[PDB]
């Protein structure tokens, strides 16, 4: 006998069915489902429990899918891809509720607003950070940068948009000012992903310099906003936009890694305590199940791994 | 199917 | 028949480029030593090399412990004859028809028990650290790509190569036919008998200078030199005391800085 | 045998190792293989052959007899004891114990020979004759207190009802030989 | 009047499935290391553990409860710092020394040498010697092993306890 | 005669079967033939 | 079996014992190794090369 | 003892070398010279492994049958636990395991009838600066016309049997003169 | 607490359990080639998947130019491998 | 020993005469409606278990039948011949549709795997071969015995195959990997019969020396059933704990598995014109309830046995006698 920690059927699961290189994956906030996609363009939905069967698959994308996030109420999935389009999928219907189309170059990264009106922040290789609204064809805000943007998030109040890119430094725009209120400086190479903390106080940002840097985005900080740096993961010559994600308890942080290992760090000490093998290629995305200590990781090896951990 | 994590090489 | 995911090959055959395209077979060559049919690999090791391919099968590569293409030893990169001489492994491998096929069948079964990591008994177990350290000194420490890379343009040897800039093959002097190093077969090399390049290496290894003690039996004194200059570069007494007492009991020690 | 003679003994091993693969329960071959190694003076090979033979056929008596004799002729006698000790672990039936006893008697170890009898009676002692032979062994060495004890314990061992009286007569006649004759009538 | 019985016993006795071994603990050189061994002995921590490593004409090593070479922990929690003191050196067979993965990382694992290895001095904390039973050590030093130096049949430390004397019986 | 149709049983030990390892030293033993 | 037992009982009756030499071994070596039970490790090889091997060969 | 210096194996007694005497110490033949046959060894049950001969040359298979505990009659009217027939999960897990291996074999067997490798080379001379290589495998295209490449009726004797299992009989019932 | 090296891991150890190094000395008998991790006769062979197009790029740079971006996992500071004077220049 | 469990005496009530040569198979249909038997008259005859009526004769074999098994999962009957053929019979057409070719000399046992579609057959040539009963493919050859094999029994859990041989060994086989890993050498004489006890992790094997009992999967030894010192070649074992051993001399012993107590010796009397030599037995099977035994006989008859009931338990008793 051995210790168990989740309702998974086995302490790790191997999900097979993809043929494309899986570039993104996220859980539904209700914990019932996860959705995963990448170069196959098909978005695969999986149940979290039991046989974890691939109950649904959505086509419709025709350029590979960079990033994919659920809306907070789990009514819709927002996903974006290199077809220069942001597509919002109704979870009950499995159909494209909105197809935002004003980007001029590949859209790589997406983040829905947490509450209030449903807004979708997006960042692209045209250098624009754009916030779309479900109710209008035209976007609400377009913030233009000289250099391509490949990561985006709102803050928790959904009134500051944080975008990172080729600049390494970060264009953080405040939606009442339409100005950069501050920049976060420490990244020596491009920013492959940004994820907002559950409470919204912090963001982690992952970069091709092989570090994750934790930033305090609260309105007042008396000094430098850099809280800490995490290392151990690696970015290879593929230059992927390796993502990052928070644990819902905030005590743990994850990032994609080219060395096949699933990294977990302790937020305060920045030490590693989980280094989980099993992948055969670049782990492009990693996420925590929102209610249960299940780790999701999606890799360039065409495989999705579910596994349970002792989150302490 | 359920499975397990093959340990890779190290330097 | 025998199959595997990846070939037993050293670094000199693969060497210069970390990234490689390789062609794989299902069994599609007969092993040059044992004529069993075996799964082949073909690769070009970087710019300017030829396409090289595996020539031994893995059981023959395991039984000598040699690279499947160049048949030098996997640990030292020396010819088999040199290594077998220093290890004192005689010409034990059966060679004829049924003997070597029967022997290879039993080796393959025994290695199948073992785990797949190792050459067979004789070289895998071999203990003599003094013999190993002899081999390490002769072995050489850098890969020799010139021997890996290309064939010679025999129409150019005749002097008539209408292909000339386009050619693939080399436009340079061949090895002279007096030069016995040209003659080497495969089987002589693999079994390690009369291998010309091995004999050249062994002769220099025997020629290499080393101490033999004086005829005066009662002498127990060693001169030591090349200690460097006096000052901070000079070794202390402890640096001799805490090393040479590993070998035996010094009766007297003297230093001349 | 033929290859051996030539000093091709290195090949002759190969012949017998192949021969053992065919039969292996081969007791003729095992004897011939060991005897070949002994005449060649190979004795560590001869030991290895016996160690295999007795391991594979622990209840073929011939190997333990031959092997103990080889070690004894070499004066290995600690090793010859260990062979007999190893043999007895197989609870070999009568003749094995008698040969181990007789071995210790040739050294004149007699108290070690007494230890063998006491263990022999534990396994075999259902047979009366082992008790009578034990008591005769004590009597003839002169231990006669042991001989009385041996008969009296034999009677106690067989019991009150199923009186093994061949013990009782043997006990009576021993006491008659002592001139205990009052005991002998009793 | 003699000192009372206390945890600074001069010897430790190992009862093993190969014979009995006694170790002399050099309290004047590595007292924290010796009391780690003697306490873990007293706590039965080594009881039932195996000699998971044997290198012929070099070293015998054991004292990992997992038999992996990665397990074990000291009484101080995990690692503790070295007690290198170059008046002691690995001068020969039967030197008893504490195994470490790196500087100042001594754990529960210990090893017994089989050769003079003075170029290893200062990297491992010597803390005793084989007091008796070196014939057993020489017997173990020739047992044949796999290519990871693990015995094909275990030598198990069935009991360890401290003792006031080197006596073996 | 130059032949390939049989193994030559004198050139090398045919179908060589090695004596197993055992507790004793067998390299120790030595012999000569005369 | 029984003819094999007959050679051993005949051959051991013929075999004159070592006893004065055997007593000497019994003094120094005798207790610790030389008595062994089945389950004790005799150490040292015992290989009395010239006399014993010729004796065994003739035997 | 630090006024004394050992000089031979007598000087150590039954103990090991002394680390406080900075001299080359050899309490036995150990380490004097230089570094193929199993050693005599004790078992975990305190006996000595003479039977260990029988375990050479096997895959660590169940046939430890060389003691005598395993030939004497073990208990009658047994305490039923291991002796129960295994559960429904066991026959299911066993049956599924058996087919799934042979199935993958049979598909290649009737055929007989991108993908990359990351290679980490213990030979540290390496490609330039790289402790590993990553390499592309492609399969040689089988020419559908080409007939079988090689002669394969080559015939050799049966492989030697696995080393003998100990014979484990009860002692011979002698039945000499009349039978 | 530790978990030994196994063909697959069923049960997700943290990191102190898997990674913590094997304690004690290391052989003088078998030095820098032989000590390394291996599985096949020379090497650790494991399957891999990559971004084909980028892997194709890295061949072509080493071949034409003399340098490449380092393929290895855990490359550390050795990001590039080749004629480093050209890589920096 | 400990406490024999009491089992009722066994009584005879059939002689079915109709084979024109020795009978040497029986197997009982899963349905328990009918049993098949095979004979040295090269004919398979299917008999109706209750009435004893005959209702088929199947004439495909070439020289002798001596293996029959009825599959517990398919409507197929398998049979093996001294003519070197293993045949599959389809019990929806009564014709033959498969042949399994590779045996080099007489087949003399076969077994049908309880949950895979896999068939295993013993022969002279000293092997057992594993067959895939769909494709006819042969996908193991259990060489490793050194003399003719004739018994094999199969089970779903490891060891999936157990084989018994005239080399006086039993072997336990890893059916997935195709290797052997036991040799139960304890028999002095040819092990002509096997049986796995139908509700314990335990099996018995018979030779002229003794009948021995074994604990699975290890194959470790349990105390012997002794004194039936004939050439034995049948075992049948019963859901209630009875084992029965039939012998070439016609004698037939019944035994209590739990104790090895013997509490019947039946000597068969052969039907007219055959008496002295022909009395012998070589088949047995129990019906699926375990309340009738069928035996096949060198006197060219099938006989069937049944348990007495009339006043038995008080007249018969067994004491303690450890
Ligand atoms: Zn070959
Ligand atoms: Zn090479
Ligand atoms: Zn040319």
């Amino acid at each position: 006998t051995a210790q168990r920690f989740s309702n998974l059927m086995a302490p790790t699961m191997v999900l097979l069915g993809h043929e494309g290189e899986i570039y993104t994956g996220a859980f539904s906030p209700d914990g019932t489902c996860l959705a995963t996609s990448g170069y196959d363009q098909k978005i695969f939905f999986w149940n979290v429990y039991g046989e974890c069967e691939n109950f649904s698959t959505i086509k419709g994308h025709s350029g590979a899918v960079m990033d994919l996030k659920f809306t907070t109420d789990s009514s819709s999935l927002v996903s974006c891809g290199t077809d220069k389009s942001v597509r919002v999928w109704d979870m009950e219907t499995g159909t494209c509720a909105r197809r935002f189309r004003t980007h001029t170059d590949f859209v790589n990264a997406v983040h829905p607003s947490r509450r209030g009106v449903t807004l979708v922040a997006s960042a692209s290789d045209d250098g624009t950070c754009r916030v779309h609204d479900m109710r209008t064809k035209e976007p609400v805000k377009t913030y233009t940068n000289r250099y391509q943007q490949t990561a985006v998030t709102f803050n928790d109040s959904s009134d500051q948009v944080i975008s990172g890119g080729i600049d390494n430094v970060l264009k953080v725009w405040d939606m009442r000012r339409d100005e950069i209120t501050y920049t976060l400086t420490g990244h020596r190479d491009t920013i492959t992903g940004i994820s907002l903390s559950p409470s919204g106080k912090f963001i982690i940002s992952n970069s091709m310099d092989c570090t994750v840097r934790q930033w305090d985005i609260r309105p007042f900080v008396p000094g430098q906003r850099s809280v800490g740096v995490f290392a151990g993961h690696n970015h290879n010559f593929e230059k992927n936009l390796l993502k990052c994600s928070w644990s819902p308890c905030e005590r743990f942080i994850t990032a994609g890694s080219s060395d096949r290992f699933l990294y977990v760090w302790e937020t305060l000490s920045k030490k590693i305590v989980y280094k989980l093998p099993g992948h055969m290629g670049s782990v492009n995305c990693t996420d925590f199940h929102p209610k249960e200590p299940i780790m999701l990781s999606c890799g360039s090896d065409k495989r999705v791994f579910l596994g349970e951990i002792d989150m302490s | 199917k359920p499975g397990g994590r093959g340990m890779p090489a190290m330097p | 028949w025998e199959d595997s995911d990846f070939p037993i090959l050293c670094e000199t055959c693969l060497g210069n480029n970390p990234y490689m395209r390789m062609m794989k077979d299902k069994y599609g060559r007969e092993c040059k030593i044992c004529e069993r049919p075996f799964t082949t690999f073909r690769w070009q090791p970087g710019k300017g090399a030829r396409y090289k391919n595996t020539e031994l099968c893995q059981t023959c590569a395991k039984v000598k412990n040699v690279c499947q293409t160049c048949m030098f030893d996997l640990e030292y990169g020396l010819p088999v004859q040199v290594r077998d001489h220093e290890l004192q492994i005689a010409d034990n491998i059966p060679k004829q028809g049924a003997n070597r096929d029967f022997f290879l069948q039993n080796v393959e079964r025994t290695l199948g028990q073992g785990d797949g990591t190792q050459p067979i008994a004789q070289i895998a177990n071999n203990m003599d650290q003094a013999a190993h350290d002899r081999l390490r000194r002769m072995g050489r420490t850098q890969p020799y790509y010139k021997r890996n890379a290309p064939h010679i343009c025999s129409f150019f040897v005749k002097g008539e190569c209408k292909r000339g800039e386009e050619c693939p093959y080399r436009h340079e002097k061949p090895t002279d036919p007096d030069d016995p190093l040209s003659r080497q077969n495969i089987r002589d090399r693999y079994y390690g008998t009369n291998d010309p390049v091995a004999e050249k290496i062994l002769n220099r290894a025997a020629a290499a200078p080393t101490l033999s003690p004086p005829a005066d039996t009662t002498i127990t004194t060693l001169y030591i030199g090349n200690l460097g200059p006096s000052g901070a570069q000079q070794v202390t007494e402890k640096d001799l005391n805490d090393f040479f007492y590993q070998y035996g009991d010094i009766r007297c020690l003297r230093v001349l800085t | 045998k033929w290859e051996e003679s030539i000093g091709e003994i290195q090949r002759a091993r190969s012949v017998f190792e192949r021969a053992l693969d065919v039969d292996h329960r081969s007791i003729s071959i095992w004897l011939q293989y060991a005897e070949m190694e002994m005449r060649c003076k190979q004795i560590n090979h001869a030991r290895n052959v016996f160690d295999r033979a007795i391991t594979i056929m622990p209840r073929a008596m011939q190997f333990w007899l031959k092997y103990s004799y080889m070690e004894e002729v070499i004066e290995n006698i600690p090793g010859a004891r260990q062979i007999f000790e190893r043999w007895i672990e197989w609870e070999p039936p009568e003749q094995a114990w008698q040969t181990y006893i007789n071995f210790e008697l040739r050294y004149k170890e007699i108290d070690r020979a007494r230890s063998v009898y006491q263990r022999f009676l534990h396994v075999h002692g259902i047979n009366v004759q082992n008790w009578i032979k034990y008591a005769k062994f004590e009597e003839r060495n002169g231990y006669i207190g042991n001989a009385r004890a041996a008969y009296e314990k034999a009677m106690e061992y067989f019991g009150e009802e199923d009186i093994n009286e061949t013990v009782l007569v043997a006990f009576a006649l021993f006491e008659e030989r002592q001139k205990e004759h009052e005991r002998a009538r009793g | 009047m003699p000192a009372p019985i206390n945890d600074q016993a001069p010897y430790v006795i190992l009862d093993t499935t190969m014979g009995k071994i006694a170790l002399e603990l050099y309290w004047n050189h590595a007292p924290r290391t010796c009391q780690n061994f003697s306490q873990l002995a007293k706590r039965n921590y080594y009881n039932g553990t195996i000699f998971h490593r044997i290198i012929a004409d070099f070293m015998i090593q054991g004292g990992d409860p997992t038999g992996t070479g990665r397990g074990g922990a000291s009484i101080y929690g995990d690692k503790f710092s070295d007690e290198i003191d170059e008046r002691l050196k690995h001068t020969g067979a039967g030197i008893l020394s504490m195994a470490n993965a790196g500087p100042n990382t001594n754990g529960s694992q210990f090893f017994i040498t089989l050769a003079p290895t003075q170029h290893l001095d200062g990297k491992h904390t010597i803390f005793g010697r084989v007091a008796a039973g070196m014939k057993v050590i020489a017997n173990m030093g020739r047992v044949d092993t796999d290519n990871h130096d693990r015995p094909k049949i275990e030598i198990r430390i069935l009991k360890a306890y401290p003792s006031e004397s080197s006596v073996l019986s | 005669k130059p032949k390939r149709n049989q193994i030559d049983y004198s050139e090398e030990i045919p179908f060589e079967k090695h004596v197993p390892a055992g507790f004793h030293n067998p390299s120790e033993d030595r012999y000569v033939v005369e | 079996e029984d003819m094999t037992l007959r050679q051993h009982t005949r051959l051991t009756a013929a075999l004159d014992p070592d006893l004065d030499s055997y007593k000497k071994m019994r003094e120094c070596v005798g207790g610790e190794q030389f008595y062994p039970t089945a389950d004790t490790l005799i150490h040292g090889n015992h290989y009395p090369t010239t006399a014993a091997m010729d004796k065994l060969t003739k035997d | 003892r630090t006024s004394f210096r050992p000089r031979g194996p007598e000087d150590f007694g039954d103990g090991g070398a002394f680390p406080e005497i900075h001299v080359a110490q050899f309490p036995l033949g150990l380490g004097l010279g230089d570094m193929n046959t199993l050693a005599l060894q004790y078992g975990t049950d305190g006996k000595l492994q003479h039977d260990a001969i029988a375990r050479i040359g096997h895959v660590k298979d169940k046939v430890v049958y060389s003691k005598l505990n395993d030939m004497k009659a073990k208990t009658w009217n047994e305490d039923d636990d291991d002796i129960q027939k295994p559960d429904d999960d066991a026959v299911i897990d066993a049956t599924e395991k058996t087919r799934m291996a042979l199935e993958k074999i049979v598909n290649s067997k009737v055929a007989s009838a991108a993908q990359y490798i990351r290679y980490t080379p213990s030979q540290q001379n390496g490609a330039a600066g790289s402790q590993q290589r990553i390499i592309r495998m492609v399969e040689e295209q089988k020419d559908p016309m080409e007939p079988p490449k090689f002669k394969i009726n080559q015939k050799i004797p049966r492989a030697p049997p696995s080393p003998p299992a100990p014979v484990m009989h009860s002692p011979p019932r002698k039945m000499t003169a009349k039978d | 607490i530790v978990d030994p090296k196994t063909k697959e891991i069923k049960s997700n150890p943290k990191f102190d359990q898997l990674f913590k190094p094997e304690s004690g000395p290391v052989n003088h008998f078998k030095s820098e080639q032989q000590r390394s991790q291996k599985n096949t006769l020379t090497g650790f062979v494991e399957p891999a998947h990559l971004n084909e197009f980028h892997f194709n790029r890295q061949i072509r740079s080493f071949d034409t130019l003399g340098y490449a971006q380092n393929p290895t996992a855990e490359s550390g500071t050795t990001h590039f491998v080749g004629d480093v004077k050209k890589a920096e220049a | 020993m400990m406490k024999p469990k009491w089992h009722a005496p066994w009584k005879l009530y059939r002689v079915a005469s109709g084979h024109t040569g020795w009978v040497r198979a029986v197997d009982v249909e899963p349905g328990n409606q009918w049993f098949a038997s095979g004979g040295a008259d090269r004919i398979i005859k299917i008999w109706d278990l209750a009435s004893g009526q005959l209702k088929l004769s199947l004439t495909g074999h070439i020289s002798s039948v001596r293996a029959v098994k009825v599959s517990p999962r398919h409507p197929f009957l398998f049979s093996g011949g001294e003519d070197k053929q293993v045949k599959c019979w389809d019990l929806e057409y009564n014709k033959v549709i498969r042949h399994y070719h590779g045996h080099l000399s007489a087949v003399q046992a076969l077994s049908v795997h309880p949950s895979l579609d896999v068939l295993v057959t013993c022969a002279r040539d000293s092997t057992a071969r594993v067959w895939d009963m769909r494709t006819k493919a042969q996908v193991h050859c259990f060489a490793g015995h050194t003399n003719t094999v004739a018994d094999v029994v199969c089970q779903s859990v490891d060891p999936q195959v157990i084989t018994a041989s005239h080399d006086a060994t039993v072997r336990l086989w890893d059916l997935a990997a195709g290797r052997s890993m036991c040799t139960l050498t304890h028999h002095k004489k040819s092990v002509r019969a096997l049986t796995i006890h139908p509700r314990l992790n335990m099996f018995a094997s018979a030779s002229p020396d003794n009948i021995k009992q074994w604990k699975l999967p290890k194959g470790e030894f349990m105390q012997n059933l002794s004194g039936h010192n004939a050439i034995i070649n049948t075992l049948s074992s019963n859901d209630d704990g009875v084992v029965v051993s039939g012998a070439d001399n016609g004698s037939l012993c019944f035994w209590d598995w739990r104790s090895g107590f013997c509490f019947q010796k039946i000597q068969t009397k052969p039907q007219p014109g055959s008496i002295e030599s022909e009395a012998g037995i070589y088949a047995s099977c129990f019906d699926k309830t375990g309340l009738r035994l069928i035996t096949a006989e060198a006197d060219k008859t099938i006989k069937m046995y049944k348990e007495d009931d009339e006043a038995t338990e008080e007249s018969h008793p067994i004491v303690w006698r450890p």
